[PDB]
């Protein structure tokens, strides 16, 4: 009764299938759910959290806390460069092991926009100015303070603000073909008497609201 | 521009422009009525639990890796809260932590203050079991290390791994605040009860761990004080125990 | 939508590959055995360490092959082999040999299967007197650190269903595991250390990230 | 006709399946049902019946009726202990083979509340007092009559009541971590002339209305 | 009422603890923290006020 015809694909085990399954313990009532705080629906909720960037990743300081501190030096040096890096998460060693970097290495294609945040950790009596400049992907890094001023920049006065936030629009993956950010001494740091000498900058990276990821893969870290 | 708070026979003073972190958006509360309705009887003391318990101060110097505290087992000798830890077999509570420090305008430094739920730490040697005394000293803070530890029974307390095998820059996923000395010197974190059962024993299980880590080290100049003290004050909130009748 | 929790975890993997014989002189090489903990498959382990408490159903498919020994005897005409696959809930009896009475108890769910057919499959509910499983536990059992008694999830035993004095063959089983209806709580930072053992969180100190030339170094734009 | 496609899981015999089956005797009308008294719908109806506890399970008296009698002795002993045990059904040898104990050993996880009942089987002319004290799980057994009085207790006067009932709320399973019950001489037994010397206490255990069991398994008794 | 009369650049923290009548004085900073206390940060407040309820004599 009920004539029936087997199609090809019968009696195979496909690893990605979504069929019903017989339960092995039908006479069993599961424990009811408890409202635990902190439920996660989506991995973008983890990527949209700030985490500290190891910018000072040079030889000798890779297992100390000194990797996280940008070394602002004292004196009059009002044209030199403070730091510079490309904005390439998932690939570049600066951004590779952050909270945003670890999530991006489970996916093969991703694109979105990034929020950077800089914090000056000096004494309350220090004042001075910095220049934060952004070059788009395709453009070269600036070589002086003057041609960095001729691009997109912002002048940050640490005597009036302790922090400066920066949103970067065009981010994706595939000798860089990526944008970069550099910082330049506009003035130099001025102190009164009886203060510490050196000062430090820290950096935080996060992801803005629109961020897309595709093609779940294996992670290349273990 | 000073607010003063009273709980029981305790009074502390804070700044009313302080900024409060509630942990995952959840205030503490009692378990409602009828998840265990029949014979499981709860009760609450409420009397000498809601009062401030002030621990000692720790000294912050140029070379200080950090401090940590296990909650509870850091309030086990604190009066009546340590009493009900002995008489009752099950219990739960939430907490409010104030962290404060006193510095001048000629000092500089930066702290991270984080409350890590179920901070399961690893042993210093690989094929070994951690001792319970190397996890907690009670009210006394333990210390991290700026280099890799050795020996037996020690916790691998290098500060860059935070004793957990993770990167220390990523502890912002937890409820946290920053204390930057050229700005505020106060931090407050409200922490509800977080577990996978409604109540539990209080000597076998450490719910969470308070950690304090300096990223930018403290520095000073000629005749300033060579130290800064940090002060921790804990108020238990909505505590609850098993019935005894 | 591909970063949802369900699409990130509901995926199959081989977790155990054992071998078992029809006749031997060892009596432990006559059946196949696996304790079911979620800390001994390195595939799913690192993906689960991003969360503190998890709750899911489990789906298990089996792939079984056989061969005849190259010892002495050819010219056989054997019928298809039958296999018994027994699941033990947390709190059931454990066999010691293939001839034990515990293979016949009415409360261990069991599957009988003969070769040539579709591969066998059963489903498991959330079996815990608690309200969620625990990926992390800071405390003692009652005394082993890190291990509690709420993560008991059971065992799997496999043997041949021959008669008396059988013919010598050796079989192999692959167990494929897949979680369904997954819910997670309290996200954690990823594991920046290679796993050492399958019970603890022990490790060796590793560097935070990789080095570069200087703090100003940006590679040349193509 | 009707194109059809076989999914994996075809032609397997799963021991827990719930399929239709062809009947071997279709031309057969079964005998109609008879209304026999005493129909059972649920195994909790068996567990909610009192049964006698073998409290006096010491060496020498394990095959006599003397195992069921608690030996109340005469004279003035008004601080000593009469009996004490932990309340752990399914595990402890006192409660292991009762009607509630035998049902609990078919399941791997269970929890509920227990009703105990004590009966004084003396002569009608005996009078005296006892103290029945309960310690919660986690607390130690009392060592005197005074510290048992400082806990949860009840004073039982056998000249006015022949029985005393006791409900115990928090019961589960996994050097005890369980509650316990002890009995203490408050006064001692007073008799007139021409009475028997010794007297006895019996004990009954049952289960209250809320009782849950999960994960049917094999019983470890045969 | 307590007032800190230092320079404007000094910062630090103090703990002000109150024990009721009948109780002993604390002997460490830790057991003073386990009672009724308040943490006073002189970099943010110059003054801290304290009311004491149960006062009498013999």
């Amino acid at each position: 009764g009920l004539p029936v015809m087997n199609t090809p694909g019968s009696n195979q085990f496909l690893t990605s299938d979504d069929f019903q399954s017989p339960s092995a313990m039908p006479q069993f009532d599961v424990t009811p759910e408890l409202n635990i705080p902190g439920e996660v629906q989506n991995l973008m909720e983890i990527a949209e959290v700030d985490s500290v960037v190891p910018v000072n990743n040079v030889e000798g300081k890779l297992d100390t806390m000194e990797i996280y501190r940008i070394p602002v030096q004292s004196g009059n040096h009002q044209s030199s460069q403070v730091f510079g890096f490309q904005v390439q998460p998932g690939l570049d060693n600066v951004f590779k092991h952050t909270l945003l970097g670890e999530i991006l290495n489970y996916y093969a294609h991703w694109s979105g926009s990034i929020k950077l945040t800089f914090v000056f950790c000096g004494s309350a009596m220090a004042t001075g100015k910095f220049l934060l400049a952004y070059a788009p992907p395709g453009a070269n890094a600036p070589k002086s303070r003057k041609d960095a001023m001729l691009g997109t920049h912002i002048i940050w006065d640490v005597g009036l603000q302790s922090s400066c936030v920066l949103c970067i629009p065009w981010i994706s993956q595939t000798y860089t073909s990526a944008g970069n950010v550099t910082c330049w001494y506009q003035t130099g740091i001025v102190v009164p008497a009886g203060t510490p000498t050196s000062c430090s900058i820290m950096c935080f990276v996060s992801a803005c609201n629109d961020f897309s990821v595709r093609l779940l893969k294996d992670t290349p870290f273990i | 521009r000073v607010r003063s708070i009273t709980l029981g026979n305790s009074t502390i003073t804070t700044q009313e422009s302080a900024n409060v972190v509630v942990a995952y958006g959840r205030w503490p509360e009692y378990l409602k009525d009828n998840e265990a309705t029949a014979e499981d009887q709860p009760t609450q003391p409420d009397v000498a639990t809601c009062r401030f318990y002030t621990l000692e101060s720790v000294t912050w110097e140029r070379d200080s890796p950090g401090w940590w505290w296990k909650f509870p087992d850091a309030l086990k000798d604190m009066g009546l809260f340590g009493q009900n830890m002995y008489y009752h077999y099950l219990g739960r509570a939430g907490y409010t932590i104030h962290v404060q420090c006193n510095a001048s305008k000629f000092h500089q430094g930066c702290l991270m203050v984080v409350c890590v739920p179920e901070a399961e730490m690893g042993c210093s040697q690989v094929d070994g079991t951690v001792n319970e005394h190397s996890l907690s000293e009670g009210e006394t803070a333990k210390k991290f290390a700026s280099t890799s530890t050795n020996g037996t029974n020690t916790v691998q307390s290098i500060v860059t791994n935070a004793g957990m095998g993770v990167g220390v820059g990523n502890l912002t996923i937890f409820p946290h605040q920053w204390i930057n000395l050229r700005t505020n010197n106060c931090a407050t974190i409200v922490m509800p009860y977080i577990n996978n059962v409604p109540m539990d024993n209080m000597f076998r299980h450490h719910n969470f761990t308070l950690m304090i880590i300096p990223f930018v080290p403290l520095d000073y100049s000629s005749d300033s004080s060579t130290y800064v003290p940090i002060t921790v004050t804990v108020a238990p909130m909505c505590a609850e125990y098993n019935g005894l009748r | 939508s591909e970063s949802s929790i369900e699409n990130f975890l509901c995926r199959s993997a081989c977790v155990y590959m054992g071998e078992y014989h029809t006749t031997n002189t060892d009596t432990s090489k006559l059946f196949a055995s696996w304790t079911i903990n979620a800390r001994r498959m390195v595939q799913m382990r690192r993906k689960l360490e991003l969360f503190t408490y998890v709750r899911f159903d489990m789906e298990v498919t089996f792939v079984i092959t056989s061969k005849q020994d190259q010892g002495t005897q050819l010219g056989q005409d054997m019928p298809p082999l039958t296999h018994q696959i027994m699941y033990i809930p947390p709190g059931g009896p454990i066999p010691k040999s293939v001839t034990d009475y515990t293979w016949q108890t009415s409360t261990n769910p069991s599957i009988f299967w003969t070769e040539g057919n579709a591969p066998p499959r059963m489903s498991i509910p959330f079996i815990s007197i608690g309200n969620a499983y625990s990926n992390f536990y800071d405390g003692w059992s009652h005394g082993v650190y890190g291990y509690n008694t709420l993560n008991h999830m059971g065992q799997i035993y496999v043997r041949h269903v021959n008669g008396s004095s059988p013919l010598p063959m050796t079989s192999t089983v692959r167990m494929y595991f897949k979680p369904k209806h997954v819910k997670v709580w309290v996200p954690r930072p990823p594991r920046l250390c290679q796993y050492k053992n399958a019970s603890t969180v022990n490790f060796t100190p590793t560097n935070i990230t990789e080095k570069r030339q200087s703090i100003n170094y940006i590679p040349e734009t193509v």
